[PDB]
């Protein structure tokens, strides 16, 4: 069988995926061009966005003012994608007009709108795609708004690296990314500032994955050496990965909280999200793990050590957060501060250290943050469940999600490949299959998004996307072996006499019809088990449980 | 984008004369209605203006359905001969696209 595909429509380049979750239609970021495409992989409607005559040095691109610089054809890469139901459409937030960001209806891709005249409606001059992330929150009407973090290039007096920005009903609106709450002392927004810039020439925040949980949103970032490593003048440039975190309800900005995130294997440190996953857990999981029904779990993605970014090592790791654990690592921190106990520890935001001012305080996971001891970061870097390591081809990506209790994961490999594992700490195991739907050379992107009947899980390459579907036991002929396989999805349908998912099985949920175990087989006796040749037609008894 | 009626359509409305000096850099705010947005495989908005002596090819940028504006730029015509001269003007879009000027609204150039 070969695997449902789209090739890049335009076989230039590829970015960004994401599913509707009414429609199963899927949306496909790129540079110079946005795709809709069929839950099949059929190219429903192409939208040029591409190649645009401009120049990253200039501000206020040209379209407003006159740039001295000179100009040329130059590509324009989809550094993010969302989609807003609500609004009916999708926001497909560019680069290379100083990151001008575009409305696509979410039929036809009809351009709603993109506003280009204010300062706000820049974002960044930042050309990395992926660099950036994001999410959208709404609600009826008197309350909503859209949470965006992006690299600065060293720009910080043009772009915020995080705000919170108006996302209003109408397009053409002049309104639009213009931030939530804004004062002249304050402003729903966290620039860099610039001292930092010259102490540390490139320091620049990458935000790699991002979503919204029970009332906050979270960001796993990438940034710079400041303190770490040590060192009296610049150099060289390694990366500390952290967790991010506000409320949804602070026009503030108080209560951003940052924690140094990684894990370690037996000695060995990896530093670097390459990508995350917020997912369930299922009853299997959550039972040993000890969570309510309700609790989330994120699924990360590490290289080892804090080298080279833009080029990470191979060796890369699979761990894992419980939300829990790092809502309390984070009230705990609060709890401290509230203590009086040290410093705030930011470095890239306060370069002179100011100190936590004691007081009285019930410090809840509802606390939104306080003008005092205001934005704060973290001294004890949040240590994470190790789950599988891949030493010879490096891990990209990562997906979950929760299968008749069983917790299935989904990574991608450098080798284009995707590997099905059920993680078993909770329960007992391993690392099931792996599967090359897609590119036998070369590697698959963190946007990797299961369908919404999740039949099919989305495989995101440079050149092209890949409808890998979620198990084909039907390679096995007998219950003996369909079983003797052990990749966990896998169960005899009895009657049908076929290997496949409970799902799958019809009636299976009855008694006896499907089979889990091999005990479950099928056993067979004959009683006259030697007949001789010169015997004709004689009588048998089968016993068979 | 369908136009059953005529009061509908897309034109430039008029606004107080548009004065403009010659050596002078100046935005020239339009006023309209039922401006179209421009599709995929379209370009933007740009203010021709059709003098003899130079013709001015100026991007401009379509606000909302009824607004649009020229970039501040400057124009000049060769004579010296007249104070007053008025210029028409076109507003287009996706290259060819001229929009209807009923009016016939133009530029005064002094």
């Amino acid at each position: 069988p070969s695997f449902v595909t789209f090739r890049g429509e335009p076989a230039e380049g590829f970015n960004h995926l994401v599913v509707d979750e009414r429609t199963g239609h899927i949306y496909l970021g790129a540079v110079n061009r946005i795709y809709k495409l069929s839950s099949d992989l059929k190219v429903l409607v192409t939208h040029q966005t591409g190649p645009d005559e401009d120049n990253p040095k200039c501000y206020p691109p040209r379209i407003v003012q006159t740039c001295n610089e000179p100009l040329a054809s130059t590509n324009n890469v989809n550094k993010m994608l969302l989609i807003d139901y609500k609004e009916n459409r999708l926001i497909a937030c560019g680069s290379l007009y100083q990151g001008i960001c575009k409305l696509l209806r979410l039929e036809d891709l009809f351009k709603l709108g993109e506003p280009f005249h204010k300062k706000e409606h820049y974002l960044s001059g930042v050309n990395e795609s992926g660099s950036v992330f994001g999410v959208i929150v709404s609600y009826s009407n008197f309350d909503d708004k859209l949470f965006i973090a992006t690299a600065v290039d060293g720009k910080p007096e043009y772009f915020p690296t995080i705000s919170s920005r108006k996302l209003t009903k109408n397009s053409e609106a002049d309104g639009m990314f213009a931030y939530v709450f804004h004062d002249e002392f304050v402003a729903s927004m966290i620039k860099i500032p610039s001292d930092t810039f010259t102490v540390i020439p490139d320091f620049d925040i990458y935000y790699v994955y991002g979503f919204s949980s029970g009332n906050f949103v979270y960001f796993l970032t990438l940034q710079p050496e400041m303190v770490s490593p040590p060192g009296s003048t610049t150099k060289e440039q390694v990366y500390t990965s952290k967790l991010v975190r506000l409320c949804k309800e602070d026009t503030a900005f108080n209560s951003y909280v940052e924690v140094p995130i990684g894990c370690e294997r037996n000695g060995v440190e990896y530093r670097l999200l390459q990508a995350a996953y917020l997912s369930k857990a299922g009853a299997v999981l959550g039972r040993t793990l000890g969570v309510r029904p309700d609790d989330d779990l994120l699924f990360t993605v590490f290289s080892k050590g804090q080298k080279r970014k833009m080029k990470s090592l191979d060796e890369s790791a699979l761990c894992i957060f419980i939300l829990k654990q790092i809502n309390d690592r984070i009230k705990d921190r609060l709890q401290s501060c509230y203590r009086g106990e040290g410093t705030l520890d930011l470095a890239w935001l306060k370069v002179k250290d100011i100190p936590c001012s004691s007081a009285l305080l019930t410090i809840d996971d509802n606390f939104c943050g306080l003008d005092m001891n205001a934005p704060l970061g973290v001294s004890e870097m949040v240590r994470g469940i190790p789950v599988f390591t891949e030493d010879r081809d490096r891990m990209t990506s990562v997906i979950a999600y929760v299968y008749k209790n069983h917790s299935l994961a989904f990574v991608g490999t450098k080798s284009g490949k995707l590997k099905k594992i059920r993680v078993d700490g909770p329960k007992g195991n391993a690392l099931q299959y792996e599967t090359v739907q897609v590119v036998d050379s070369g590697p698959v992107l963190r946007d990797m998004a299961f369908s919404k009947d999740h039949e099919q899980l989305y495989i995101m390459s440079e050149r092209q996307l890949t409808r890998v579907p979620v198990e084909s036991c039907g390679q096995y002929r007998s219950c003996g072996e369909c079983l003797g396989s052990g990749d966990p999805h896998c169960g005899w349908c009895v009657l049908h006499n076929t290997c496949t998912r409970k799902e799958r099985c019809e009636r299976s949920r009855e008694p006896r019809r499907f089979a889990s175990e091999m005990k479950q087989c099928v056993r067979l006796t004959v009683h006259p088990n030697n007949i001789s040749v010169s015997q004709y037609n004689v009588l048998l008894v089968l016993e068979t449980y | 984008g369908r136009v059953k009626l005529p009061e509908d359509c897309p034109q430039l409305l008029r606004v107080d004369k548009i004065l403009v000096p010659v050596e002078v850099i100046k935005p020239i705010t339009l006023k309209a209605k039922n401006l179209p947005q421009p599709q995929s495989g379209q370009r933007g908005y740009e203010c021709i203006l059709n003098i003899q002596g130079i013709e001015q090819r100026v991007p401009a940028l379509r606000f909302n359905s009824s607004s649009v504006q020229c970039q501040n730029t400057s124009y000049s015509y060769e004579g010296m001969e007249i104070n007053n001269l008025p210029v028409e003007l076109t507003v287009v879009w996706n290259g060819h696209f001229n929009i209807d000027n009923p009016a016939q609204n133009k530029v005064y150039l002094y």
